[PDB]
Parts: structure tokens; C-alpha cells; sequence
């Protein structure tokens, strides 16, 4: 279930005790799977920025550049595995595969 | 770990009493006959400890804090005195005129006060006149 | 005669603080020393400066050494009030200057999270209730 | 007379510190000068 | 520091440099060795705006 | 936030909102439950000059 | 008044000098045989 797996996402993030997490989807399935997490700030001491990777031009390097510029280290991606591998290539090329992120 | 749906996350995979010589709380008992163990000490704090062991029913061994200090935190964050002894589990209880302070409560627990006090200052005719 | 009498008739931590002839200090690594070391109040901060500069001298190893320093020297000991009560009670030349600088208490220490702590509190409360803490105080301070 | 005599019965580092008429000092670049320069004690700090 | 000769296990040297927090690094080698070292640096994660 | 699913007596949600001092809201619902939400707003004293 | 602090005079040497401990031993000797006292008295008279 989307609701159950999003409760799982929230439980893992509340285990990791992040205080600022930037979530990233690609499609409406992504907002639904991030539903509980996006509502959470209301009941939990966590803050959330929310972005969306660009639909057609698959090079999300401006998105990663803005995310790197505004210092967002705790990132949650809601992707399929193909665009997850492509965004892993793009996050390696931006040099954001450090021990800070 | 693991995340089960209706369960959640499983992500993981007798008594030694330290004290200090301070009059009239803790003192070496004076006797014409040889004194061994706890019997070597007397004073307010020892009467209190006897009372506590009768009420809570426990045995105990009185040991003076080795560095003879109550306990302060050095410039590098390290503690000494009786406070350090409790921290390092080298003692179960510290029964002495030990002041309950904010800084100390961060590293050890205190019972409710058995005596109150405050910091103050100890200082000092005829024809011929 | 008037000049003799008027002078010899007209004459706290402040009095100690705003001067330097009288040495003053506290027991090394005790809560009193820590109080002055961490105090943000000007006068106490001024005093910590004094006793920490003359550190090796202003601070004493223990109360007995501090009391002896008060007896044999022009020295004022920053000591806790019930300890002072015990001393002045036995040497009429000694006295407590001013009032209490702060208010606090003595408690039994235990390692963090010890099951004995609350039980000891309950026990202390009992002894207090049955008036034994009073009796114990009177027995030793006499 | 008493008004003068009582006044002439009103006169340590503190005595030097809490006043300004009497100048006081130490040898330049010696341990004494350094002592006062680095002292955290109020009166010596004042001096 | 010295690169390992031809085993190319340069990853331990790069790891030591990363742990010791040594950002400004001057390399001296031939073009092929330099390319291998750069790929290894990207893999180690030391291709950032600090280095 | 989100309204409760069927029991639209969102008095708890409105309370939480009042406690957090949240003044500018974007209600998003059908009109037949927006009427009920406005009724609970008038009931909860939040139909005020503030919000 | 009295002394503001308590300290002493010593022979200085560069850091790690072999002579330092030897000088300390020598000072201790002169002290022992009462020559430091005599020297003080000779000059302060």
C-alpha cells in the first residue's frame, strides 16, 4: 500500500532524526507515496522542502545545482529505478556523492 | 533492520559508599580500642547512612574518595572527586555533605536534600586606656 | 578624644571584593569554587578573578586548611553556612559575614539512573517526617 | 580642632587601586608588568 | 605522498588523504596515470567544491 | 494538513491550527463539506477578524 | 602590604638544554651547604 510504505518512509526518517529533509518526486504517485511524510511536519519536529525533477529534459542538473546551492543534504527521492539510476549518474556528475549527503 | 506494517521498525540489526572527611559530617572515630571497617568513621553523615540502610535494608562499605575532592569539571570536561567515582560506577552511593548543583545533575542523580545551606563567609579597660 | 572615638565608632562579599588586603578563597574543586568560577554577576566575577589569580594561594585543599588559614592569617573563607555554623559555634572569635550568597541543599549522590535514588529520597522524607534529621543535626552541631 | 583631627585619621594594592593621586607602575617588559597585564583579578585588572 | 606503482590500488592513498582532510593536492604523473587517479577520485567522492 | 476522512467534525484539526497560530489557510474540499467546515469555524470562534 | 604572589628566580636555558638539570643539582648543593644564605647575606648585608 502507498499509505503503508509512506508510513515506513516516515518511520525510517524519524529513526534517522533528520531535522531538514528535501523530498523529490517525479509524478502524482510520488506525492501520494510522500503523503504521510509531507503532512508529518505538523506533528513532528521536522521541516520539509519539496521539489520535483523536470519531466521532459531528464538532465536534472539545474535542480541538483539549486539543491546543492541551498545546502540540502538529506534528500528523499521518489523515482522509478530507471530514473533513479539516471539521477544517480547526475548526482555523481554534480559531485554531491560525499559523506555530507 | 526491518519494517513490518502493523509492528514498526526493528532497526537494531554490598553497596559501596564514597565519602569525604568533613567535620561534623564524616570523621574518624576516636577510640582506645582498635576500630576496623565502617567503624572507623562517625558523624552526621554516618548516622544518616545507618538510618538509610535500616530503612532500605542494605549493607555497605564506606570508602573515602581517593583524591579527597568533592568534584569539579576540569577545563577539558573531565570530572574528579566523589562525582567521578559515581560516574565511573566505582561507588553506588555518595553520602556526604555533597551539594546538589545544576552542572552535577547532568552527570549524576541526587536524592532530595537532607539538609539546606548557602555559600557565606567565614571570617573573624583600666588606667592604661 | 573625639577624633579617637568618632573614627573608632563610625566603622559582605562586596566589602571583600572591593579591596585586596584581606585574602579570600574557597576549597579547591568544590561547588563553592565552581560557583564563583561560573558566576556572571560582576562582584562574584571580580572575586573569582582575585582568588583564581592568587589561585595556588587563595584556594585551599580542604575546609580544615581553610579554617586554619582564617585563624592564622588575614583570610576570609567562602564556606557553606551549616559548616560555618559548626565552626563559629566552637570559636567565638570567628563569625559569618553577611548572609547566604545562594540557597541550596545537600543530597545523596548516585550514578545516573540508579534505582536507589528515589528510594533514598523516600527514606530521607521519612526521617524528616519523624523528626530524625533535626535530632541528627542537633546531635552533631550540638 | 576636632573637625581637623578626625579628618587626619582617615588616611595595600587596593589603597593604590581605589585612588588616582599616587602614580604607580612597574618595569617595562618584566614579569611584574606581565602579571598585571594578564591578571583576571578585578583590582589588579583595575591597576 | 607516493602513488602505489602499478597495482593502481590508489584508493587507499586517496582515502588517507580524505581522512586527513588534505584538500589542496598537487599531482605529478603522466596523462594515463592522471586519468586513472581522477576516475578513482570521482569514485572515492573527493571531486567536490572543497578540493 | 488533511481533514478527517468521513467524520468531518474537524474540531480537533481546527484546534491544532489555532494552537499553532496559523492564520492564512488554503481550504481545499468540496463545497458540501466546506459548508460544514465553515460551520465548525463559526463554532470554534475562528471566524474572526484575524484569519 | 604583603606579597601579591609567590615565586622564584631561576637560571634560564634554551629549551632542552643538558645544563638545566645539572644547574638545578648545583643550586641544590649550594643550598645544602648553606652558600645561598651566605651569598644573600653578603650582598643584602
Amino acid at each position: 500500500d502507498y499509505a503503508a510504505i509512506s508510513r515506513a518512509v516516515l518511520d525510517l526518517v524519524l529513526y534517522y532524526n533528520w531535522k531538514t529533509v528535501t523530498v523529490v518526486y517525479e509524478d502524482s504517485t510520488g506525492l501520494i507515496r510522500l503523503q504521510e511524510l509531507i503532512k508529518a511536519p505538523s506533528r513532528y519536529n521536522i521541516k520539509i522542502k519539496i521539489r520535483q525533477l523536470p519531466p521532459a529534459n531528464k538532465d536534472a542538473k539545474p535542480l541538483l545545482k539549486e539543491m546543492k546551492k541551498s545546502k540540502e543534504f538529506y534528500v528523499i527521492f521518489d523515482c522509478s529505478h530507471e530514473t533513479a539510476a539516471e539521477i544517480l549518474k547526475q548526482i555523481l556528475f554534480m559531485g554531491m556523492m560525499t559523506e555530507y549527503y | 533492520g526491518i519494517w513490518n506494517s502493523n509492528s514498526g521498525l526493528n532497526m537494531t540489526d554490598t553497596l559501596i559508599v564514597t565519602t569525604i572527611l568533613e567535620e561534623p559530617y564524616v570523621m574518624y572515630r576516636k577510640s582506645d580500642k582498635p576500630l576496623y571497617g565502617n567503624d572507623r568513621f562517625e558523624g552526621y553523615c554516618l548516622d544518616l547512612l545507618k538510618e538509610l540502610s535500616n530503612i532500605l535494608g542494605f549493607l555497605y562499605d564506606v570508602k573515602l574518595v581517593p583524591d579527597g575532592k568533592y568534584g569539579a569539571q576540569n577545563d577539558k570536561g573531565e570530572w574528579n572527586g566523589m562525582v567521578k567515582e559515581l560516574i565511573d560506577h566505582r561507588a553506588d552511593l555518595a553520602v556526604a555533605p555533597l551539594t546538589i548543583t545544576y552542572v552535577r545533575e547532568k552527570v549524576i542523580d541526587f536524592s532530595k536534600p537532607f539538609m539546606t545551606l548557602g555559600i557565606s563567609i567565614l571570617y573573624r579597660p583600666g588606667v592604661f586606656s | 578624644l573625639a577624633a579617637f572615638l568618632t573614627v573608632e565608632r563610625m566603622e559582605s562579599a562586596d566589602d571583600l571584593a572591593k579591596q585586596t588586603k584581606i585574602e579570600y578563597g574557597a576549597v579547591r574543586d568544590g561547588s563553592t569554587m565552581t560557583f564563583f568560577k561560573k558566576s556572571k554577576i560582576s562582584t562574584y566575577e571580580k572575586m573569582w578573578a582575585f582568588m583564581s589569580s592568587r589561585q595556588q594561594s587563595a584556594l585551599v585543599k580542604n575546609s580544615d586548611e581553610g579554617i586554619q588559614r582564617v585563624l592564622t592569617t588575614d583570610y576570609a573563607l567562602l564556606m557553606e553556612s551549616t559548616s560555618i555554623e559548626y565552626v563559629t559555634q566552637r570559636n567565638c572569635n570567628l563569625t559569618q559575614i553577611g548572609g547566604l550568597i545562594d540557597s541550596k541543599g545537600y543530597g545523596v549522590g548516585t550514578p545516573i539512573g540508579s534505582p536507589y535514588r528515589d528510594k533514598i529520597t523516600i527514606a530521607i522524607l521519612q526521617l524528616q517526617e519523624e523528626g530524625k534529621l533535626h535530632m541528627m543535626k542537633e546531635k552533631w552541631w550540638r
